[PDB]
RNA sequence: ACUCAACACGGGGAACUUUACCAGAUCCGGACAGGGUGAGGAUUGACAGAUUGAGUGUUCUUUCUCGAUCCCCUGAAUGGUGGUGCAUGGCCGCUUUUGGUCGGUGGAGUGAUUUGUUUGGUUGAUUCCGUCAACGGACGAGAUCCAAGCUGCCCAGUAGGAUUCAGAAUUGCCCAUCCCUUCCGCGGGUUUUACCCAAGGGGGGGCGGUAUUCGCUUGUAUCCUUCUCUGCGGGAUUCCUUGUUUUGCGCAAGGUGAGAUUUUGGGCAACAGCAGGUCUGUGAUGCUCCUCAAUGUUCUGGGCGACACGCGCACUACAAUGUCAGUGAGAACAAGAAAAACGACUCUUGUCGGACCUACUUGAUCAAAAGAGUGGGAAAACCCCGGAAUCACGUAGACCCACUUGGGACCGAGUAUUGCAAUUAUUGGUCGCGCAACGAGGAAUGUCUCGUAGGCGCAGCUCAUCAAACUGUGCCGAUUACGUCC
């Protein structure tokens, strides 16, 4: 159910350092994930792919409580 | 039947699989190599 | 072969039903096989799914799934 | 007839520097390589009380072995099967057959 | 087979109980064994290798010798070498001997305990821990703990990294326990299970 | 092989050899009737026929499953332990037919104690099960 | 050992062994000669006689065999299933199966202390988001691991199928599967409708152009990796309902799908502890008891732990039957796991088969129990590696609403098997007693929401021999609830 700090905080760094990921799709996101990063556990790999699907699907509204480089032109 | 690890021959042998362990308990004598993991 | 009665005759159902719609995919168009199916998967076995919940393991220390020795007073 | 080569070990990665990589030295090299997949992998289970007394809530344990038997097969070597049981020096129970 | 490799762990058990005995306060992490094909290379870990193989070569010869009249070896089947440990801090069993030898001269608890700290967390190991149960008193059973460092003891993972020694000390009034621990800076399986990292 | 199964072999392969058998004599009658056939009885060896529910089926448990006999065979014997001792039941067999039993295949549709057919006589006798019952059958 | 963290518990199913304890004898282990006996010694070994349960050589006599170790006196000693677990090490149980725990710097208080670790929401969770005199951290949790479900790649000689050759065998017409189906056209029986009869054209094979199954016909040909197997990788807390979500943390239903959330089931687990248990696990131990008419110790003999006023309690199993139901028969059909090797024989210039199982046949010209010979295996080989209970069955089985033909527990006679030794040890066996209990059983009380509960069987475990026990695998497989906190 609910996920961990350590998710939260990598898939915002994440998010912020690369605009490459941007999709809502599960799939994509996972794939540039791993290769990216090293955690070795599936499914901290999952859940960070999971959460980088939620942030830009809220981003569509506009707030979230991510990290983005969007702030610059803001 | 009797024991080679103590001369006790009560306390418990094992016989299983031709070892005796059980005359000194495993958990304290292990590295036979065995592990619990589940 | 590998179960009691009763669970042979479940897995016969599914084979033989396998067989015909596998049958009617290579030989025969998507639209016949669409036809079958759809009709297999409506009544109740459901056909796609092989029921795969299998057995529990015994614990401990205890027999079965718990219902322990009996109790201590407590 | 036939030389087979079967390498029971109780673990994993020692075994494995076996089959893969040491085979290769027989693969065409000097004598042709089937590969079927192993043989079943037996466990050696126990179940030892944890307690060394009668209070407790009368606990034991679950404890396993694997026994990894990896067997390829050849097309009958003879007196090539003295290099081929040679290569594993890796590890300890490493042991080597020959038909 | 089945009997292969119990027998292993038979062979095993009574070569390092006979040694983690008998030669000791030479920093003995312990031994490994392999055959290279009828001989059996037994390499003998220790901080200090000279005094495994003898000033005099009594002590190696000694030691091949005990094994062949027990399990009928003989020579040309049967070795014994020495391996050389840098940093003793990273040998659980290794500390455990020093810090053992402190008790038994009869030092105080805290400096003893002190000591092995000092050296292991210097070597850049991630924590370790002493604790030394027994008597300090009478009339307790007084357990102290020392805890330096992080050391983790969730899931089976942490028993490969974590290597852990426990010996006793034998004292006026009776016997005094001691553990060292000591979290490895280096994995043994190659694995963490926290940390993320993004290589940028 | 070829016997039983292929005209329901639990009660429609049976009663009309046993006809047949019992019309003209063939199998062993041998003194051992009275004797416990099936485990931890409290009663006699059955009701009627005591050793005339046997023979065929005996020749066809090992024909189908090719040689098995004496420890095989029992098998498809029969025993639960049914009255017990106040302990788990557990499954035996009692081995006083065994020997009768592979005497029996070198006479009648079977040859040997390696090849367990001739012209396979029973199966071909057996054709007319289908076709008319002997008991007035249900499904006849 | 004694509420729970006593009481089928001390892997404890103990008969001689094990053995603490009892009835008796013995040893040196009392080693260590520093103070003494060498020859011929208190001695080592010994037939007879005696000793005594023990012709046993301990002992004593006889006579023989003698190393001078054995033996003499002190000191010294070692051994122990002896006590103390309130001297103690290690280990285990429980507190505690919950979400808890601690320090640095700064803030507050004279101090003990507090803040961090906090109003709210969410979650099994100190799990998260937000907020704040806290800021930045460490553990437990999560995650990493083990097993299960779906799958890719590996992939075949002990895993198993495909086609033809092959012959056995069947080629079912003795109560049904040469006769149909589909499409179409015309003529009849119908006033009409419904319904139905005849003939022909086109089309499809059906019983024989698709024929079976043999898990050995182990035969004779050909081909493969679906079924198998193991190692290493794929696979969702995403999408959608636009619902719930004030933005967040998230929630619910449905969907894709093998699988809907701590994926699922297990295993490990913080800190503080308890005068918990264990000194009969140990070469893990303090001291001080047993240290020689020793109680220590004994392949020593026998006995105990198991006894029976019909006494209480804990745990187990069998029943009172019609929802295997009770005696009979036949059919189809299961999964982990166990096993082997003796310095004993033979073999040679450095050495092979016997204490494991199962197969097969004699064990019926006359039982069971049980005898023996041949044959293979270190196990995916063991004969199909896997079978008989729950179940199925109307074969037109038998019993039939009874304490019986439902149940066994007592009791006597016989025999074989096991063993160093049986004293119901044996027990898979015969055949008496059953018309001995008991008819779902007062108060009280136990535990599980799914392949679970319940029902059933098999193997391992212990080991002269026995499992109503314990541990593991498999089979048949629900009702109710999916809520609250009383």
């Amino acid at each position: 159910k609910i996920r961990t700090k350590t998710v939260k905080r990598a898939s915002k760094q994440l998010v912020e350092k690369y605009f490459s990921k941007l999709n809502k799709d599960f799939y994509q996101n996972k794939r540039v994930v791993m290769d990216v990063t090293i955690a070795r556990s599936k499914k901290l790999k999952n859940k960070i792919a999971g959460y980088t699907t939620h942030i830009m699907k809220r981003l569509a509204r506009g707030p979230v409580r991510g990290i983005s480089l969007k702030l610059q032109e803001e | 039947r009797h024991c080679v690890i103590c001369s006790n021959q009560k306390a418990v042998i094992r016989k299983y699989e031709l070892n005796v362990c059980r005359q000194c308990f495993r958990e304290n004598a292990a590295n036979i190599g065995f592990s619990k993991l589940r | 072969r590998g179960a009691g009665q009763v669970a042979q005759a479940y897995a016969t159902r599914q084979a033989i039903a396998k067989g015909l719609v596998a049958y009617y995919q290579k030989y025969k168009n998507e639209v016949e096989k669409a036809a079958l199916k759809d009709k297999y998967l409506a009544y109740d076995k459901y056909l796609l799914i092989a029921d795969p919940r299998r057995c529990e393991p015994k614990k401990w220390g205890r027999h079965s799934a718990r219902t322990r020795f009996t109790k201590s007073y407590r | 007839q036939r030389v087979l080569v079967k390498m029971t070990s109780r673990n994993a990665k020692a075994v494995e520097n076996v089959m893969t990589e040491l085979l290769l030295h027989a693969r065409n090299e000097k004598v042709v390589l089937r590969g079927p997949v192993r043989l079943p992998t037996r466990t050696l289970k126990v179940t030892t009380r944890k307690t060394p007394c009668g209070n407790g809530t009368n606990t034991w344990d679950t404890y396993e072995l694997k026994i990894y038997k990896r067997l390829v097969e050849l097309r009958a070597p003879t007196e090539l099967v003295k290099k081929i049981t040679s290569f594993p020096i890796d590890a300890g129970v490493d042991v080597a057959i020959t038909i | 087979k089945k009997r292969m490799i119990i027998r292993d762990g038979v062979f095993y058990a009574e070569l390092f109980e006979f040694l983690k005995r008998e030669l000791a306060d030479d920093g003995f992490a312990g031994v490994e064994h392999r055959v290279t094909s009828t001989r059996t290379e037994i390499v003998i870990r220790a901080t200090k290798t000279r005094e495994v193989l003898g000033e005099k070569g009594r002590r190696i010869r000694e030691l091949t010798a005990c094994l062949q009249q027990r399990f009928h070896y003989k020579e040309g089947k049967l070795q014994l070498f020495a391996e050389r440990v840098e940093v003793r801090g990273l040998s659980a069993m290794a500390q455990a001997e020093s810090l053992r030898f402190k008790l038994l001269s009869n030092l105080q608890v805290r400096r003893a305990a002190m000591g092995i700290i000092r050296h292991v967390m210097e070597s850049g190991a991630k924590g370790c821990e002493v604790t030394v149960g027994g008597k300090i008193k009478g009339q307790r059973a007084k357990s102290m703990t020392f805890r330096d460092g992080y050391m983790i003891k969730s899931g089976t993972a942490h028993k490969n990294f974590v290597d852990v020694a426990t010996r006793h000390c034998h004292l006026r009034a009776g016997t005094l326990g001691v553990k060292v621990k000591i979290m490895l800076p280096k994995s043994m399986q190659n694995e963490e299970e926290i940390l993320p990292d993004v290589i940028t | 092989i070829r016997r039983i199964g292929k005209k329901k072999g639990a009660t429609m392969k049976d009663v009309h050899p046993w006809r047949w058998v019992k019309l003209c004599s063939q199998h062993f009658k041998q003194e051992g009737k009275l004797m416990v056939p099936n485990c931890t009885e409290i009663v006699k060896s059955s009701h009627g026929r005591e050793r005339a529910p046997q023979n065929p089926d005996w020749y066809y448990i090992r024909c189908a499953a090719i040689l098995r006999a004496v420890y095989m065979r029992p098998g498809v014997g029969y025993g639960g332990l049914s009255k017990r001792f106040s302990n788990k039941k557990n499954r035996g067999s009692r081995p006083e037919i065994t020997v009768r039993a592979s005497k029996g295949l070198l006479h009648w549709g079977c040859k040997s104690l390696t090849k367990l057919g001739l012209i396979e006589k029973c199966e071909s006798s057996g054709h007319r099960i289908t076709k008319n019952g002997r008991k007035l059958a249900d499904a006849i």
